[PDB]
């Protein structure tokens, strides 16, 4: 397909080019700068005193519920992009069907808000 | 969408509208202070929608380019589902309040599950089948896990979700193969392409994947292992729901799929359904003997009974579908009666579920034990109970189709299964030393036991046209 | 001896096998579902395309 | 030359991989949720592959709805996992085992 070749192959080419530029910048210091590691240098930073522990412990995420609702809301908005692109050609059902779809969304959003699910645990 | 399309799906819009309005009413006007009121309005809504579906004059048709089928078969299934759902909610209302389990969202989640079931049985397209199934499945996972302080509720939801998602993935993979072969998702297009001379391994693989995905929902062996754990872990009201309404909807969906999409290859899928039915009947019967928890016993009872219902479908005939429909109707009535009693069981004010608690119950409450006796013999399939006539109908369909070997196996497994129903009768009437189980029942829960128990005997005299209604419904599907 | 041997010896032995297989482990239940599909696919393959 | 069979083969591999992840995992239920997402991704590959090679948009329409259910499934799957973690203190697969028989 021509559209693939003219428009999408440049994306693939530039993905490699931007990757090469980022990699060369990392390797620049890896090759030029002096490397002199010692146990104190490579230890974890906690403001001058040794860390109590590493960062591989459980940690309560007080916004966990909002993150679950983030997944749901992501899919709701996805249905709007083809609708917005097709807006000129929409039929009466196609137009008001979205309004019903968005009204059901707003009932869910009003339920979250009223329940208190948007306040952190 | 035309105005004729909208009229066809009006009962579904009414249920969906109620669920949305109920959500806002509960959120803005008291939350759990309305929980009891929302439960009873939902019961009325289920009955109102069932009246719209089942009463008046109906002319079969299709809506939305054939994606939604409004025929006698779908109307029979919807009515049983809605009435069974209404029964479970009504009989559980008092129990959930006493146990501090009645959130104002529980009635609404059940209503959206039933809405999904209504789209399942009227599916005329692979996408309609999927969206209806997934709306039901997602709602079922939630209520399985809704006892937050119970580790067993959490595990029931986890096992159901993971295995339900696996079965859904298999269903989708087969649905994708069927679409690739036929070039369409509509069943009228699919059925015309799937015929004797053109069945590649690919399209036969699609049928197997779809069948296995659906056979999970009726707890067919070996896609059953979720059922005992989920039945045990989930709240008893939620277990009673799983046992009645989803199974009816799922059984009708399988019949819809194999006749409206695979109706010209009956020979291919009839053998698979028969093999599922055989494994389910024997495992459910044999595994039930080893149960001491009544909720877990009902799961194996459920698996064995779905095996018998699949015998009617394995026949691949209008009579087989007619008798499968009657079987599911009678099975739902029996489970409503049984789970009404199970909910009432308690010692020292806490619910109890072990079978040993029934010892000598007949000498504690004579009328309740007598009702339980009729239900156990009805589940065992012993005359004169209406449960016997359910088995008689599917066995009739099997023999009528040249599958007497299946009927012989079916009755043999019935004998093994009869043992653990007989044992419950043994415990109640001449069992061992009693530990003081009492049955706490309000008026509604009490009628949820007696009326199904009476129906098992009154139904032996007259089915009140239900058998004739099932025959007309089966004809619209099979043709 | 035969009747009791079957009714009280064999069927309970099959019951104990069924109880054992219901292990409670989620990964075992998924394995059973996969064995079911694989077995059914073998069955369909032997019948062939037709 | 890349035809339909090439994409179906990729779909089959991802599908079997995702199924495999469910019944071999022992230590983490989140990785099972990832395997379910792999399994559904494999399905969409089939639907998109059949759609474009037939010249039909239904398979692409089907894919959008599979994503919708995948999102809803993940939300509910994580919510059920949250309540289990609170009740058990672990999310190891081998610990979802109290009910058996
Ligand atoms: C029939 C309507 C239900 C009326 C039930 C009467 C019970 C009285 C009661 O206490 O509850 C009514 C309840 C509103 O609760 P209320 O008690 O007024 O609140 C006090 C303020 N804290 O009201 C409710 O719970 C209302 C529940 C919502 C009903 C939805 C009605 C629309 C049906 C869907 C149509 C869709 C068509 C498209
Ligand atoms: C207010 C009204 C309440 C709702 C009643 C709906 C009535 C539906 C009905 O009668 O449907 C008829 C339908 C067959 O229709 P058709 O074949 O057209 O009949 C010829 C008509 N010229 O018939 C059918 O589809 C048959 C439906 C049979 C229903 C059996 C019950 C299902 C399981 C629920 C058991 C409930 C147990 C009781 C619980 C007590 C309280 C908890
Ligand atoms: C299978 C068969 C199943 C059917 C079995 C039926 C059994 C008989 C039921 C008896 C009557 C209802 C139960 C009465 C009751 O307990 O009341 C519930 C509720 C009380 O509220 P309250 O006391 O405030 O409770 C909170 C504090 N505990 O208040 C109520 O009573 C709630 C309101 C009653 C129910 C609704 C009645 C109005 C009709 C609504 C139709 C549905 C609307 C949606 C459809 C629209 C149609 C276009
Ligand atoms: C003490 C001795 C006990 C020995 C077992 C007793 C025999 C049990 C046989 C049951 C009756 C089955 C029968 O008559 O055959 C069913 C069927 C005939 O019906 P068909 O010709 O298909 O008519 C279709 C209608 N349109 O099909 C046939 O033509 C025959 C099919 C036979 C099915 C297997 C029978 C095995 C016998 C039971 C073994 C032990 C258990
Ligand atoms: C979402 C779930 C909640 C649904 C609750 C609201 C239902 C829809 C809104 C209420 C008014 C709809 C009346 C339809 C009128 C009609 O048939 O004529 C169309 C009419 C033209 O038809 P004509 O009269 O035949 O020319 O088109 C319009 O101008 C209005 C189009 C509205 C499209 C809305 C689509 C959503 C409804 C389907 C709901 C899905 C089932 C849920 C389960
Ligand atoms: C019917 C009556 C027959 C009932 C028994 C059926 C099982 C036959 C054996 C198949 C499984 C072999 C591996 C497990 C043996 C059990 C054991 O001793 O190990 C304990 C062992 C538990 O060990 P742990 O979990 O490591 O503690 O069991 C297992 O490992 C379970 C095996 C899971 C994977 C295979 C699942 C097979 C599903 C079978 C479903 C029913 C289909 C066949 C019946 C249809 C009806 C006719
Ligand atoms: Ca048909």
């Amino acid at each position: 397909m021509e559209y693939l070749l003219q428009e999408y192959l440049p994306i693939l080419v530039f993905l490699g080019m931007a990757s090469a530029l980022a990699i060369v910048l990392i390797l620049a210091a890896a090759v030029i700068a002096v490397r002199n590691p010692d146990p104190e240098k490579v230890s974890a930073y906690e403001c001058g005193f040794n860390a109590f522990d590493d960062a591989r412990m459980k940690f309560d995420v007080r916004f966990y519920l909002v993150s679950i609702l983030f997944i749901i809301f992501d899919l709701e908005v996805a249905f709007l992009f083809p609708w917005a692109v097709s807006f000129a050609s929409l039929s009466d059902v196609a137009f008001w069907g979205m309004m019903v779809f968005l009204a059901v969304l707003t009932v869910g959003f009003a339920y979250e808000w009223k329940k208190g699910a948007l306040e952190w645990a | 969408m035309t105005s004729l399309d909208f009229s066809t799906i009006l009962p579904e819009v009414v249920l969906a509208g109620y669920a949305l309005a109920a959500l806002m009413a509960g959120a803005y006007l008291g939350k759990d202070r309305l929980a009891r009121t929302l439960l009873w309005v939902t019961v009325a809504a289920f009955l109102v929608v069932a009246a719209m579906v089942g009463l008046g004059n109906h002319v079969d048709g299709a809506a939305f380019h054939g994606m939604f089928i409004d025929d006698g078969f779908s109307r029979f299934a919807k009515v049983v589902t809605l009435v069974a759902a209404a029964g479970v909610l009504a009989m559980s209302a008092d129990y959930m309040q006493r146990r501090n389990m009645l959130r104002f969202e529980f009635p609404i989640i059940v209503a959206l599950a039933v809405l999904g079931m209504m789209f399942m049985v009227s599916a005329g397209d692979l996408l309609t089948l999927y969206m209806g199934l997934e709306l039901q499945s997602l709602a079922l996972y939630v209520v399985a896990a809704m006892r937050r302080d119970s580790v067993r509720s959490s595990e029931a939801g986890l096992k159901y979700f993971v295995l339900g998602s696996l079965s859904s993935g298999l269903l989708l993979y087969g649905a994708s193969l069927v679409y690739g072969f036929a070039g369409t998702t509509g069943f009228e297009g699919i059925i015309s392409t799937i015929e004797a001379g053109h069945l590649s391994l690919g399209v036969l693989f699609g049928l197997v994947f779809m069948l296995v995905g659906l056979s999970f929902k009726v707890s067919a062996v070996p896609f059953h292992m979720w059922t005992p754990d989920v039945y045990e872990g989930s709240p008893t009201p939620v277990t009673a729901f799983f046992a009645t309404a989803p199974k009816v909807a799922a059984m009708a969906l399988i019949a819809r799929l194999v006749f409206d999409a695979f109706g010209h290859v009956i020979g291919d899928w009839s053998q698979i359904v028969a093999a599922l039915a055989v494994m389910s009947m024997f495992l459910g019967s044999i595994a039930g003997i080893g149960q001491t928890n009544i909720k877990r016993l009902m799961a194996y009872s459920s698996i064995a009974h779905m095996g018998f219902a699949l015998v009617g479908l394995a026949a691949g005939t209008a009579i087989g579908v007619q008798n499968m429909l009657l079987y599911m109707t009678i099975y739902a009535v029996m489970n409503i009666g049984t789970f009404a009693f199970i909910l009432s069981m308690e010692r020292d004010g806490v619910p109890v579920t072990d079978l040993a608690a029934l010892n000598r119950f007949a000498w504690t409450d004579p009328v309740k034990a007598l009702a339980m006796l009729v239900l156990m013999f009805s589940l065992a399939g012993v005359p004169p109970t209406l449960g016997f006539f359910a088995k008689f109908g599917v066995l009739t369909a099997a023999v009528d189709a040249g599958m007497g070997w299946l009927a012989v196996l079916g009755v043999i497994a019935s004998v093994i299964g009869a043992f653990y129903y007989l044992r419950i009768v043994y415990y109640m009437y001449f069992g061992g030393e009693s530990e003081g189980m009492t049955s706490r029942m309000g008026a509604v829960q009490y009628l949820a036991l007696m009326v199904p128990a009476l129906a098992m005997l009154v139904g032996a005299i007259s089915m009140f046209g239900v058998d004739s209604a099932a025959g007309r419904a089966a004809e619209t599907l099979v043709g | 001896g035969t009747i009791n041997g079957v009714a009280m010896g064999l069927i309970p032995r099959l019951t104990r096998a069924a109880v054992r297989v219901q292990s409670g482990y989620l990964f075992h239940y998924a394995f059973a579902m996969v064995l079911g599909i694989v077995g059914l696919l073998i069955w369909v393959m032997m019948r062939g395309a037709h | 030359m890349i035809g339909l069979t090439h994409y179906l083969v990729v779909g089959a591999i991802l599908f079997v991989t995702g199924i495999f992840g469910i019944f071999v995992n022992r230590k983490n239920v989140i990785v099972i949720l990832m395997s379910i997402e792999l399994m559904l991704l494999a399905v969409n590959i089939n639907f998109v592959a059949f759609s474009t090679h037939l010249g039909d948009l239904a398979g692409q329409v089907f894919t959008m709805f599979v994503l919708t259910v995948a999102a809803a499934e993940a939300a509910i799957g994580l919510a059920i996992l949250v309540v289990f973690f609170r009740n058990r203190g672990t999310i190891a697969v081998e610990d979802v085992n109290v009910m058996k028989g």
